[PDB]
């Protein structure tokens, strides 16, 4: 019932911790900072027809 | 009313003009006052939140010669509640036929843009009105009472569900009981 | 038990608990057109649910001198929820309907009434010759009276009961899809209607598909009561509607 | 041996389409005693839905796992009334409005019982209040049926070798403690309609079937210059709950608090007529 | 001696939680408030004969 | 070429010959709810090609001293063909739009315009506090105009162009779905916004899905010509449109 | 059974040499729509660079996971005023302007949330302040929407048997709670525009969907006999965060707590002229 994963690095660089959940609810647990993902075409190539960066835009 | 039991019975006639109301009420099981003191208000009243479809049941308790025919009708919230049969009839109804078979139910569907409402329903929050109609008139032979009355009965369908528990505002004291 | 029927279209139900069987047209029920007998060639539009559903056509008041009434269709349901506004705007439309009829009255009263739904019921004038406009015959939801005697108005459709307004022997009437409301047995008819028509589709403004007629052949009678009225009402229902050609509203 | 391992979700909605048959599910009858079971499937054409919402928050264990107040009572430390210095309740569950409805609401109740303390002081107002006293300690003692009751604050009863106590110092967490199932019989009932002599004759109601002690307290020997007074609350929290018979609610306010007495009380409230539906 | 279950799902969605009893008497436990079975047919159907729905109740 | 565009919604036809490329929402097409999202039990309908179609918005002058115009959806198809009747009498709708804004001019002119669609575009008062009717910001296709100065009146909004009436920066109007019309290389914009919101359906007449704005960053400018202003003309198509909940109609 | 076991780096730069073609990786058109995707191996000669940076704490869970300070306000523990002894606040994000900024800049959140209490008492000044009195203790109740509401410090609501509450004594650790997504929709929405009645008219704007209850407050038992104040600040701290639709930060100053209202206010700032780079 332990989870082991790792820790961030630093100064210096057994780089792992230890979690247990003692209480039923889910909203019990602590913050989940350790997601990295990440995609910004949603916001940065929004278009239909995809653009190649090296080919000229408008035709 | 002086007599409170006249509460629980709905009038009706055997001479009425051709398109008449029964009856017409709020849909707001928790807070209504129709709704707020029955089996179902009460247990509402303990929590917050409820979504879920209702059951509404109607029995004709006349004589055993009476007949006649009922539009009972449900329309989702809009600005202004129905005035007429021939609005009434756009929403969704059921046409209720009296006769060896004293009941009929009407299942009010669950339709609304959120998962759930809440109990101390506001305007955001509204749930429609339930109305009630003349569809041919209520017909008796010689020897018979010239009234009748009609009953409803509420109660929660298999896909209804409440949140959120808190204290209910209808119990309340002064000082120490002794 | 046979003598319980539910039908439900839409988000509208009926329940009767003393009727007869459905008559089901010709023996066709109602479906959409094929793609082998189609003319039109732009996509139809299929409300569906929001328009094949029960309305409920106004009421009426059946007296001891009472001699009949006839609605036309669909001009009935000219202005009636979405139906109405899908016929405004489309040039084409098609669609099947359900008819049910209600009446109810005590075990100690008797009568009898034909409910016929007569295809191309075309009526002549009150004086022959002349003309008369279309609020003669047509007005809405209003239904119309027939008369015991002749009528003399020359504005009017000739409005003889005993002619049914179209020439022919009343007493005929029933070689067209009919059902019998007789108050010993039952207080309800319900009568299927397919599309019938000599094109695949028409404007649902201009042609009259059929007309529903309600006669008492055997006049109301009762003894010692206080009803005075046995009213009378029409429930109809839009079954596998489309219409066609979209353009600016009016028709 | 180091590690054992150990959702509902209500009804789902069929699709349904157009119907035309003999069957009337929306007819009923009522005389039966049958609450009808149809769905909105049965009267109207309707979508297919996944309903994920389930009832976890309606469970007994959860209506009734909540901590709720029962008694609140005030002792001084030091007055010349011997009464007035400690407190003495016989414990009952009919004091409090609020919790007394909700288990009114079921005939028949067994539970574990979890019972909280809170304690607080002040300094009663006077002429003159400039005065150094340390902390507090107080003592809660439980006296089941038949046990010796203390008469006074320093009383000999307050010795206990064999009743349960606690003795809490100011400050600190509020004291708790756990208690099993202890009623003679099988279940604890809320109501009791019958007499105590078997000639029917005597008390009458509840009130014949409440033996389940005393809680007394006191400061242990803080007695200070000046008067100070404090106010003890008592919480109730049942676990592992078990109830039968439902009932309905209470509709009167209530007026005694070992009684069903009551003053009659409209159905409800009224509206200007039968078609009002405006506000 | 260590039980280990699921816990009630919540935002965002290791939905374990461990415990442990540390006294002799049962109870001593915490709330068992997991347990979500429930039967209603004891107060809607409590007749005799079986109803079924789309038949006519009497007769 | 690419820079030729067709979009075909019903039975009408969009053809440019001189524009950019396509902004597809935030990546997400519009399409139909899912029977694991949904909440509403009842069957919906989906008109399809009777809704799903382009309707022009009337039109407008591109000025000198112009400095902008807003549209507030679906408020401004609130009265136009069978979409609007489908919002009338419906409680619940759900759609995505195509928005096409038409704007050209000759090769001498110059001038530059931003498109952005904003989703819920809260706007303040004139006057701090206060209140105003929902008629300073929305009375159908009519289009409102930003100001230079700052508004004054009390029973309007907080027309500053430069704070979008919305106390944000202008030029961070960037960060949603938007297109940018300059003379001299386009002279179309096309926007497919996706359904966006908190809830799975929502009332069309209570609340204002997104806004469009139109604003002139470089102003426009000519020198001896008679062609003295620049219209401007935008068009909107439904897509996937779907509703619930059939009652009388207004709303 | 026992141990179950559970970084990303921004890109490199590539080396890049001389080049005479065709390609115009520096020519595109804003038009589109679209923010070009060049970087400097693109329009200059560069080394190949290993780069170790991650971009951990932009994360929206750490940009939003911090405690802020939404409300403050002061209650007596006895006074003339019965008003003045107890606080009563109708929960939102608004009335505290640096979280209410970082919360605007999304459209639409979802997340549980941690709720952290800090107490603090203070002697209010007077003629006469020789007094000996213990440790307060306070009490913090939430009432979910339509609930009983206290209308002074000892009325019966504060007896609660449903709504949760929270008693702490002064001297140790703040209290600490967590909350989970309690909105009736899919999301939390900061901005809403729209109207409370079918009609257009009615409340606008993001005051009608708050409806998420109340926070009381009060002194358990303490009255001194003279004047003590007590402060009490509320904490929140998103988790599991969820964020969409992205919107620009607010420029001007906020003005009401529950309208966008605003005064104009310049783009920037200015300088002499459009070549001034000097200091
Ligand atoms: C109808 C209510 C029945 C519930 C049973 C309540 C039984 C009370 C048990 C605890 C009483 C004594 C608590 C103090 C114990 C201690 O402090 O020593
Ligand atoms: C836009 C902001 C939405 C965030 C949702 C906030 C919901 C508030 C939930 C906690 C309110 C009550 C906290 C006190 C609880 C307790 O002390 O009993
Ligand atoms: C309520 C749970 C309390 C857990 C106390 C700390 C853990 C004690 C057991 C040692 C770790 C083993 C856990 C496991 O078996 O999964
Ligand atoms: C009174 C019991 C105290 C237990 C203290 C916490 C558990 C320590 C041992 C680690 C968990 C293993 C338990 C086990 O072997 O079942």
């Amino acid at each position: 019932g332990a989870q082991v994963s790792t820790q961030k690095t630093g100064a210096h660089e057994i780089i792992h911790y230890t979690n247990i959940n003692y209480y039923k609810d889910a909203a019990s647990n602590s913050a989940n900072r350790q997601d990295f993902t990440q995609d910004p075409s949603k916001f940065t190539e929004p278009v239909k027809d995809v653009m190649i960066k090296s080919l000229p835009a408008l035709n | 009313t002086t007599d409170q039991m006249e509460m629980f019975r709905i009038p009706v006639t055997i001479n009425a003009p051709l398109q008449q109301q029964v009856f017409g009420l709020r849909l707001q099981p928790g807070l209504d006052s129709v709704f707020k003191h029955t089996l179902l208000g009460e247990i509402l009243n303990y929590y917050a939140h409820w979504s879920g479809s209702m059951k509404l049941t109607f029995v004709f308790c006349g004589s055993a010669m009476a007949t006649g025919k009922f539009l009972i009708a449900y329309s989702p919230p809009g600005a202004n509640p129905p005035k007429t049969r021939k609005d009434a009839m756009l929403g969704t109804h059921i046409i209720w036929d009296i006769g060896l078979q004293s009941s009929c139910v009407l299942c009010v569907p669950w339709i609304s843009q959120t998962h759930y409402r809440l109990v101390q329903q506001d305007e955001y929050t509204s749930a429609g009105y339930v109305t009630c109609w003349y569809q041919t008139g209520m017909i008796v032979p010689p020897g018979t009472p010239n009234s009748s009355s009609i009953m409803c009965f509420a109660s929660a369908c298999n896909d209804f569900s409440v949140r959120m528990l808190r204290d209910t505002p209808f119990i309340s004291q002064d000082n120490k009981l002794q | 038990s046979d003598r319980v029927r539910s039908i439900t279209l839409g988000n509208s139900t009926i329940t009767t608990q003393e009727c007869a069987n459905v008559v089901v047209g010709y023996g066709r029920w109602p479906t959409y057109l094929r793609d082998d007998e189609a003319t039109a060639e732009d996509q139809p539009t299929q409300p569906d649910v929001a328009t094949c559903r029960f309305y409920t056509l106004d009421s009426i008041k059946w007296e001891k001198g009472s001699v009949g009434w006839w609605w036309k269709f669909p001009e009935a349901l000219s202005d009636m929820g979405l139906f109405g506004q899908n016929m405004q705007y489309h040039y084409l439309g098609r669609a099947g309907y359900t008819i049910h009829v209600q009446c109810n009255a005590s075990k100690f009263h008797q009568g009898c009434l034909l409910v016929v739904c007569v295809p191309e019921a075309e009526m002549g004038g009150a004086v022959v010759g002349q003309a008369f406009s279309a609020t003669a015959m047509a007005n809405g939801d209003k239904a119309y009276e027939f008369t015991s005697a002749t009528q003399s108005d020359q504005t009017k459709v000739q409005t003889a009961i005993h002619n049914a307004g179209m020439g022919v022997g009343v007493g005929n009437l029933t070689i067209y899809p009919h059902q019998w409301i007789n108050l010993r047995t039952n207080n309800s008819a319900t009568i299927v209607m397919p599309y019938i028509n000599s094109v695949p589709m028409d404007n649902m403004f201009r042609h009259y598909n059929f007309t529903l007629m309600v006669i008492p052949f055997v006049k109301l009678d009762y003894a010692d009561t206080a009803s005075t009225y046995v009213p009378i009402t029409v429930t109809v229902a839009p079954m596998c509607a489309e219409y066609n050609g979209l353009r600016l509203a009016q028709a | 041996d180091v590690e054992e391992a150990i959702v509902v979700h209500v009804a789902d909605t069929m699709r349904s389409g157009p119907s035309n048959s003999a069957s009337v599910p929306a007819l009923t009858a009522v005389e039966t005693g049958h609450t009808s079971q149809v769905t909105p499937s049965d009267t109207m054409q309707t979508r297919h839905v996944k309903n994920y919402h389930s009832r976890s928050e309606s469970t007994v264990e959860n209506f009734l796992g909540r901590s709720a107040c029962v008694y609140m009572e005030e002792y001084k430390t030091t007055d010349n009334d011997v009464n007035k210095k400690f407190v003495a309740w016989p414990i009952n569950t009919k004091q409090m409005v609020q919790m007394r409805r909700k288990l009114e609401m079921f005939t028949y109740l067994r539970f574990d019982m979890e019972v909280t303390f809170v304690i607080t002081s002040r300094q009663d107002p006077g002429t003159t209040l400039a005065q150094d006293m340390p902390v507090l300690t107080h003592q809660i003692m439980y006296v089941p049926p038949g046990g010796p009751i203390p008469a006074k604050v320093d009383d000999y009863a307050w010795q206990t070798s064999t009743n349960p106590s606690i003795f809490w110092t100011e400050g600190n967490a509020p004291a708790r403690m756990s208690i099993p199932f202890i009623s003679i019989g099988n279940a604890y009932s809320n109501f009791y309609d019958g007499w105590s002599n078997f000639d029917q004759r005597g008390s009458y109601g509840y009130n014949t079937l409440n033996n389940l002690g005393h809680i007394y307290v006191r400061h242990v020997s803080g007695s200070s210059p000046h008067p100070i007074t404090s106010t003890i609350r008592v919480y109730f929290k049942p676990k592992h709950t078990r109830a039968w018979v439902p009932r309905p609610p209470r509709l009167c306010q209530y007026k005694k608090a070992f009684s069903v007495d009551f003053t009659p009380t409209p159905i409800t409230d009224t509206r200007k007529d039968i078609n009002t539906v405006t506000t």
